[PDB]
């Protein structure tokens, strides 16, 4: 569910590709 | 950007999944 971390996020709930690319910094 | 699975990126699949996406020619520190 809801998470103030990403990494914990991806983790308990699960990140896709979009989810990812929406992470990327330069 | 498509109908894919959100995968449980729990420690080490985080990271992976990070340069998949960003880019691999190119984590060569945030990864």
């Amino acid at each position: 569910a809801a998470a103030t971390n990403p990494a914990r996020y991806c983790c308990l709930s699960g990140c896709t590709q979009q989810d990812l690319l929406t992470l990327c910094p330069y | 950007p498509t109908p894919e699975m959100r995968e449980k990126l729990c420690g080490h699949h985080f990271v992976r999944a990070l340069v998949r996406v960003c880019g691999g020619p190119r984590w060569s520190t945030e990864a």
